[PDB]
């Protein structure tokens, strides 16, 4: 049997809500360790990659690994249907055809129970390859989402272009260009072994920022001829990072 | 190249 | 003539907003006892039936009994026009073909004048059977349209079951299933003299609950073989009751 | 060249969002007395009239007068990725291809620049005559913009009439009409002559969208003469919105 | 039948 | 004619 208990329900429709526009289903690989999604976006020019970790669940219980085909917008609507204050269990059979996930609110006297259907979903799963950044900038979340809806008003595709003092996005479409400019301070960070400038996709940076509430910061990783990766920690329990193969034309 | 799994292992 | 005036206008305001997207037009009848609104939707399923209590207004006036043609949209453009805190009065001479609206605000010297074109509405007169029921459920108002909203994203209908300590709400479709329940309140308060287990189309509950803001409580009524009423208290002056027939 | 300094970079988010939707495309007219812009809207009922001037902004240079045709909808965009708490200025070469508008927030360490190419626009700038008004109405911008708002649910012109003590808004439509009345005890009547007069409700609603730059509007009418809605900026101009009477 | 309201009105069916 | 601003102009 597989049972998991968190707490801070919220965290789940956080997760969904940062998921469920960028794929429509995915494998919820769970083990021992926890529970891992991997899926590239429809187009594979992005790929997300989900850690909880079962520690950060209140209690946990995965008596054999399972891989649990997921429509998410339906685990979306699910979870809706939760409070924001709800525990929320979740719960499979081995070898599960269906997946429950019951809410507890905790000062009310009120219990859902809904029974998703899974899907049978062909595997499929490369490696992400284990690797150290040219460039690491952590800033704050809101910033960042700012920052690529912004841009996002003035062309496609974002340079993103990184010394030692600080960080430069820029966009440039029919309209004219645009750049930002953000100073290293004493809160804006960079570690850097050399110097980057690359470009990507801003409609997919504006998919990725829908994590924003996960976390009020959020760190980019990035090296010449490589994916960026833009990272929110889910805090003390894992991570959603979102991978974008560099833009191409 | 503007693909992921060209990255992939 | 026709004259009453009601100090909270609100009330009106949030009258008609829970009424004009499930009636399109209805008569008003008013008399010496209050006015008095009842009306099915347009495909029979559902019935609404207002009650406003001639003492729950500061003045009231009625010489002569009115049936009042009514077109709610129009009704609600006109009551958009008043602000939350108004003084609103209704007026109307005795072979009126207009509905004359005044809204006083409060603070402010501003008053504004609205006259409504009435209709000419040959509705039916139809009576509704007075009863006991099976099971009757006292509960937040909040709560139950959460409740009917989140079912209504899993499926199209919700089975409503009542035992001694407890409802539950149940619905199922393409993508699962779902259940709510709600224990009674030691608020939710569940009258059962025997229990029922009975399926009623979501989409009218979610008209239904447009009447959220009038009550902070709504109250669940059902036996088997007869429609649900879902009643909405109007503090002090009456109550609006929406009813729906069982889904088949 | 060309540049401005000005500390309250909000006024000019709020200025762009109040012509946005009422005109395509205007010419800024700078010149050492500060920012003019005049602009009829493409169905010609209406005209905008836009001063703010030099002493207005922190600094101010102006070394050549120049004439910048610009894209109003452009111009927003840019100005939307300007916080309400930025520092804005303006820079443009005498010969300009482009305007630059530099965004400097307040926390810092955050320095925006953005580049907006310019348009040809050739205009033809007749004369605003001044004029004198029978009624001038001066009330909250808030009160006038629900006004305005909620008859356009009754109608499409609202009938405009003033006197000593108040002042009247009247529609009218099929399913019936409406009057507002509202008493000068912050409303403020000077009347030389009693006024009724009729106007389109679908452009005041476009002029209400000035009303963020200002707590109060005045209404200046005649017979005769076109309706002017004028919103006051800070201590340094004005937005002014003229409208044909509703024939 | 038995799904509208004209079903259950005074006289009841 | 006079419902133009044109006409108010100059």
């Amino acid at each position: 049997m597989f049972e998991a208990r968190l707490v801070q329900g919220s965290i789940l429709k956080k997760v969904l809500e940062a998921l469920k526009d960028l794929i429509n289903e995915a494998c919820w690989d769970i083990s021992s360790s926890g529970v891992n999604l991997q899926s590239m976006d429809s187009s594979h020019v992005s790929l997300v990659q989900l850690t909880l970790r079962s520690e950060g669940f209140d209690t946990y219980r995965c008596d054999r690994n399972l891989a649990m085909g997921v429509n998410l917008t339906s685990m979306s609507k699910i979870l809706k249907c939760a409070g924001n204050e709800d525990i929320i269990t979740l719960r499979a059979e081995d070898n599960a055809d269906t997946l429950a996930l019951v809410f507890e609110a905790p000062n009310q006297e009120k219990v859902s129970d809904y029974e998703m259907k899974l899907m049978d979903l062909d595997v499929e799963q490369l490696g992400i390859p284990e690797q150290e950044y040219s460039c690491v900038v952590k800033m704050p979340s809101g910033e960042f989402a700012r920052i690529c809806r912004d841009l996002s008003h003035i062309g496609d595709a974002v340079v993103i272009s990184c010394a030692k003092d600080g960080v430069k996005f820029s966009a440039s479409g029919e309209l004219g260009n645009g750049n930002i400019k953000l100073s290293q301070t004493s809160a804006v960070t960079i570690e850097m072994n050399e110097p980057v400038q690359l470009t990507f996709a801003l409609r997919y940076l504006n998919f990725f920022t829908k994590a924003t509430p996960l976390s009020s910061t959020v760190t980019l990783s990035m090296s010449a001829d490589v994916p960026l990766v833009v990272e929110y920690k889910i805090a003390d329990m894992g991570h959603l990072k979102y991978y974008l193969a560099p833009k191409i034309e | 190249k503007g693909l992921i799994d060209y990255y992939l292992m």
